[PDB]
């Protein structure tokens, strides 16, 4: 919900 | 640069060349489709083989780009579902990536930091997994320098958050060794003047009281209370809420721990919180009062004395009905363990009427609970032989005529306590 995400994608820059 | 949108064919060809360059220009387009925000094509990358090439790479010192492109493949293959970050763990990633830890490239190791945070935040065999491989110590010797404010701001976000999932889950929690080692990192975080800092390690915390009263002393002994309380105090939202998770979490302890939340000045803010535009703040917020006033009679009347009872009155009166709820909850808990005079302070604040016009809401468990704050109420006044004036002020909100109508409600012990009531008291 407002949590930190559990898992993170790095996109593109 | 010529490695932008290469198809899978083209990458597997360049990975398989006996060249590291080519393996290196290979590995990088793979990073770029791998990093596209519409559909990257994991699985097909993962069905390519290409997993146990990228971990084999982590491994060339002698090439730290590679070392890097194939950290930034990995981590978002790893970032996908159980299944996906299973393949990456499979493929020997974990100590390799650890290994990468200790890497003279700070973006090289922040990958690597990334990485075993995707890995640990799949869940609780992962994450339990990521530490017996040995993460925490290099992790922790990454924040072993004088000042924070000296490291770069995006690492140590990285870091605060990759620790943050290593203190995630339950069924189990994390080794209570673990949870030791880590947490004097985690106290110097929480003092550290970035927001999204503050947030992760304010989650963390809340992580590590979610559980028993030994996983909350573990934390409280560590005298992070009165920091979480006036983190409790802050603007930004997104460190208010962990701070406020971590405080009723706290305040589900003993009489003594939830007491060391009230001496570190919390119910001070429980005016603004309670009636926070906010609805999950406002419901969490309750959620705190109910545990709070599940506690003694001089905690009980600490919060008479912040004048928070006219605030649960108001929560009570009109709020997202799960806050409702907790209200509710906050009442029947006060009314059961209230001296008489903290329960007649209680009607005078204006409950009856709140409490009446909520038993016409179709939830068992809030008709139950209601129904269980009247009944305690009634005891008060049977001890103060006030009952026919309780009962006049019953019926006079239209409380009776619910009651009343309880009795044909279909669950037992509603129709039950509610019978019992009139029979009791209103005939």
């Amino acid at each position: 919900d407002y949590m930190p995400s559990m898992k993170r994608f790095r996109r593109e820059e | 640069q010529g490695t932008v949108n290469w198809s899978v064919e083209d990458i597997v060809k360049g990975i398989n060349s006996n060249n590291l360059e080519s393996q290196l220009q290979a590995t990088q387009a793979a990073r770029k489709l791998l990093s596209r925000e519409k559909q990257p094509p994991i699985d097909n990358i993962i069905r390519a083989g290409l997993i146990p090439k990228f971990v084999s790479f982590l491994g060339k010192t002698d090439c730290s780009p590679i070392q890097f492109e194939s950290a930034w493949a990995l981590t978002n293959i790893a970032s996908g579902t159980s299944e996906q970050t299973k393949a990456v763990v499979d493929g020997g990633a974990i100590p390799a990536f650890i290994s990468l830890l200790a890497s003279p490239h700070a973006h090289i190791s922040e990958q690597a930091v990334w990485a075993l945070g995707n890995i640990a935040g799949d869940g609780s065999a992962f994450r339990d997994l990521v530490i017996k491989h040995g993460a925490i110590d290099p992790l922790l010797a990454l924040l072993a320098v004088p000042d924070l404010s000296t490291l770069a701001c995006g690492y140590l976000r990285n870091l605060t958050w990759t620790l943050s999932n290593l203190c995630r889950n339950k069924n189990p929690a994390p080794p209570l060794d673990a949870v030791e080692q880590i947490l004097p990192t985690l106290v110097r975080l929480l003092h550290h003047n970035d927001p999204e800092v503050l947030a992760d390690s304010c989650w963390a915390i809340s992580y590590l009281t979610d559980g028993p009263n030994e996983r909350i002393e573990m934390v409280v002994k560590k005298g992070v209370v009165p920091q979480l309380v006036k983190l409790l105090g802050a603007t930004e939202l997104p460190i208010v809420t962990p701070a406020l998770r971590a405080i009723g979490n706290i305040v589900t302890g003993t009489d003594e721990q939830t007491q060391k939340v009230i001496d570190a000045g919390a119910l001070a803010v429980f005016p603004s919180l309670l009636t926070n535009p906010k609805t999950n703040i406002q419901k969490e917020a309750t959620w705190t009062m109910s545990n709070i006033t599940a506690g003694r009679q001089d905690q009980i009347q600490q919060v008479v004395n912040h004048g928070l009872v006219p605030f649960l009155v108001g929560v009570l009166s009109k709020a997202d009905f799960k806050t409702q709820k907790e209200a509710a909850w906050a009442i029947t808990n006060y009314t059961s363990g209230g001296t008489v005079e903290q329960i007649v302070y209680l009607v005078h604040c204006g409950i009856i009427e709140p409490l009446m016009n909520l038993l016409s809401a179709k939830d068992t468990k809030i008709i139950q609970v209601i129904l269980d704050a009247i009944s305690n109420i009634f005891q008060a006044a049977e001890k103060l032989g006030e009952t026919e004036k309780l009962s006049i002020m019953i019926e006079e909100c239209g409380g009776l005529d619910k009651i009343e109508a309880l009795q044909r409600h279909e669950n037992e012990s509603v129709y039950k306590a509610s019978l019992n009531l009139i029979e009791k008291y209103f005939s």
